[PDB]
């Protein structure tokens, strides 16, 4: 057998997936991932993936901290050969989901713009949890927005889902959204949404 | 975006880019700006990752920058939904359930099995003694 | 045992303490009503063979209580494999003479099928370990049992993360490493023999016997017990054999 190498963790909004290298040539993999103190709980299992979904083993607790290992076994079937990961932990880590603009309403002279609620992986009672139902007050939206006719931006922060902002009357403005977890100093915030106009 | 008598009026980003493909120059002339252009741009060309319907078991797809994000229901898992948690009963899985021992049996259902001094439960997985003092078991307790 | 905690009596009833001629020898593992698992280095020194005891449900090694049985020692089975003064296939099968009788305070520990150890309890990650031993390394020993609860690692981890020591011995496939390598908590000398318990799904099995270390709660070092999962069909067999005359029997492994 040859171990596996350069494990990487790719998470969004919770949705986590433990990669790694190489395609498997006359062996097969198994992951196990634990806490720290936790035992080991085997996924994957046999399989010729060079990939492991990851996700219902860790939104029971996504400030845990977790580390996963690669096994490779040989073809027909000691201690197995084996890689770990690095450690995980999923609240300060999984990326932010790219954001969508679900309405923007003029009421008065200023515009109230919606950021649509962003699901995660997290479950309760049936339901996926929103990004701001897991961070709440860690998790902010800016807004980048512009007027047309001027030249350079102008932003905008809220604590909810929801901005209002102050306009010029009868002029047009676009406006695009990101999610932030402003207390992190690495992946603190999403990629841009759609850029969306009046 | 090309037909003569449509290209008559100032630009619009409605007519040019939203009821019609526009190419990054089109929207250049409408936005001006570098940085604006840019940021619209990244996300009008970048497709629908989820227009080839990836998640497997009534998943749901949602968009992504290149990518997007399955929402598996509860028996299900992967990058795709594609695993069948119903299918994993196997001993290596968390001893396939069983409280004591587990036998697997391959086109078959694993069975569980108990040490001397147990006997398996009509519930096929939880073991209960048959003696005083079962090895394991810690009486001063209990 | 060094930072562990006193075994409240009666939690722990399948642990044996061995004596030879009277005195503290090792720890051992009630298996059943008539066999105790030990460990082979343990018998390295001994003379006289037909003065082994064991004891079960002890606790306090200065008062006796009325919980205490004691049995002679009828056999004491290792693996011809053992080389004396080594630490390979570190474990020794006892028949007592007499059976002890089950109670409150003597319970034996399941000894698991291969399999299940292999698969299951070697992921368990804490698992207990006990003894009357050492309290510090090259310290007195205890009066009352201790017991600590240690975690366990694959061998490739315990390599790589154990400060090297010139010509120490190979870490084989009939061990594997468990505790803490910051100095603060082991066990010791005196523990040797002793079990390495692991509770799965409310059962407690035996899956390692105390055999080595280097020094013990040695910073950078883990202590090192005998992988019993590998001597299931062993001692299974050895179980079902007929007494011989003499109290030692060097047995073949496999
Ligand atoms: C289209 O569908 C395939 C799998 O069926 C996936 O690879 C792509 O990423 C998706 O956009
Ligand atoms: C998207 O989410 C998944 C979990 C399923 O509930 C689908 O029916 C829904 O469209
Ligand atoms: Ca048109
Ligand atoms: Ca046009
Ligand atoms: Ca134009
Ligand atoms: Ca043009
Ligand atoms: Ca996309
Ligand atoms: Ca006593
Ligand atoms: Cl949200
Ligand atoms: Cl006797
Ligand atoms: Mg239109
Ligand atoms: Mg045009
Ligand atoms: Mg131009
Ligand atoms: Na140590």
């Amino acid at each position: 057998t040859v171990a596996a190498y350069n494990l990487t963790w790719k998470s969004t909004n919770f949705k986590t997936i433990l990669e790694w290298e190489p395609k498997p040539v006359n062996q097969v993999y198994t992951v196990q991932i634990s806490t720290k103190s936790g035992d080991w709980k085997s996924k994957c299992f046999y399989t010729t993936d060079t990939e492991c979904d990851l996700t219902d083993e860790i939104v029971k607790d996504v400030k845990q901290t977790y580390l996963a290992r690669v096994f490779s076994y040989p073809a027909g079937n000691g201690e197995p050969l084996y890689e770990n990961s690095p450690e995980f932990t999923p609240y300060l880590e999984t990326n932010l989901g790219q954001p969508t603009i679900q309405s923007f309403e003029q009421v008065g002279t200023k515009v109230n713009v919606t950021v649509e609620d962003e699901r995660t992986l997290v479950r309760r009672n049936n339901t996926f949890l929103s990004l701001r139902d897991v961070f709440g007050k860690d998790l902010i939206y800016t807004l980048y927005y512009w007027k047309s006719s001027s030249s350079g931006k102008k932003t905008a922060k809220t604590n909810t889902n929801e901005f209002l902002i102050d306009v010029d009357k009868g002029e047009n403005y676009c406006f695009s959204v990101q999610a932030v977890i402003p207390s992190r100093t690495v992946n603190r915030k999403s990629t841009d949404s759609p850029v969306e106009c009046m | 975006a090309n037909a003569f008598l449509e290209e008559l009026r100032p630009g619009s980003l409605e007519r040019e880019c939203k009821e019609e493909q526009c190419s990054f120059e089109e929207a250049r002339e409408i936005f001006k700006d570098a940085e604006r252009t840019k940021l619209f741009w990244i996300s009008y060309s970048d497709g629908d990752q989820c227009a080839s319907s990836p998640c497997q078991n009534g998943g749901s797809c949602k968009d992504q920058l290149q990518s997007y994000i399955c929402f598996c229901l509860p028996a299900f898992e992967g990058r795709n939904c594609e695993t069948h948690k119903d299918d994993q009963l196997i001993c290596v899985n968390e001893n396939g359930g069983c409280e004591q021992y587990c036998s697997d049996h391959t086109g078959t259902k694993r069975s569980c099995r108990c040490h001397e001094g147990y006997s398996l439960l009509a519930d096929g997985v939880s073991c209960t003694p048959t003696v005083e003092y079962p090895c394991g078991k810690i009486p001063i307790l209990e | 045992i060094v930072g562990g905690k006193v075994c409240p009596k009666g939690e722990c009833p399948w642990q044996v303490l061995l004596l030879v001629n009277g005195a503290q020898l090792c720890g051992g593992t009630l298996i059943n009503t008539i066999w105790v698992v030990s460990a082979a280095h343990c018998f390295d020194k001994i003379k006289n063979w037909r003065n082994l005891i064991a004891v079960l449900g002890e606790h306090d090694l200065s008062e006796h209580d009325g919980d205490e049985q004691s049995r002679r020692v009828a056999q004491v089975i290792i693996p011809s494999t053992y080389v004396p003064g080594t630490t390979n296939h570190d474990i020794a099968l006892l028949r007592l003479h007499q059976p002890v009788v089950l109670t409150d305070h003597v319970v034996p520990l399941c000894l698991p099928e291969r399999t299940f150890s292999e698969r299951t309890l070697a992921f368990v990650r804490f698992s207990l370990v006990s003894g009357w031993g050492q309290l510090l390394d090259r310290g007195a020993t205890a009066l009352e049992l201790m017991v600590l609860n240690v975690p366990r690692l694959m061998t490739q981890d315990c390599l790589q993360q154990s400060r090297k020591v010139g010509d120490s011995p190979n870490i084989t496939e009939y061990m594997f490493c468990a505790g803490y390598s910051d100095g603060s908590k082991d066990s010791c000398k005196g523990d040797s023999g002793g079990p390495h318990a692991t509770h799965y799904r409310g059962t407690w099995y035996l899956t390692g016997i105390v055999s080595w270390g280097q020094g013990c709660a040695t910073v950078g070092h883990f202590g090192v017990y005998t992988r019993v999962s590998q001597y299931i069909e062993w001692l299974q067999k050895l179980m079902r054999s007929e007494p011989r005359p003499g109290v030692l029997l060097r047995a073949p492994f496999p």
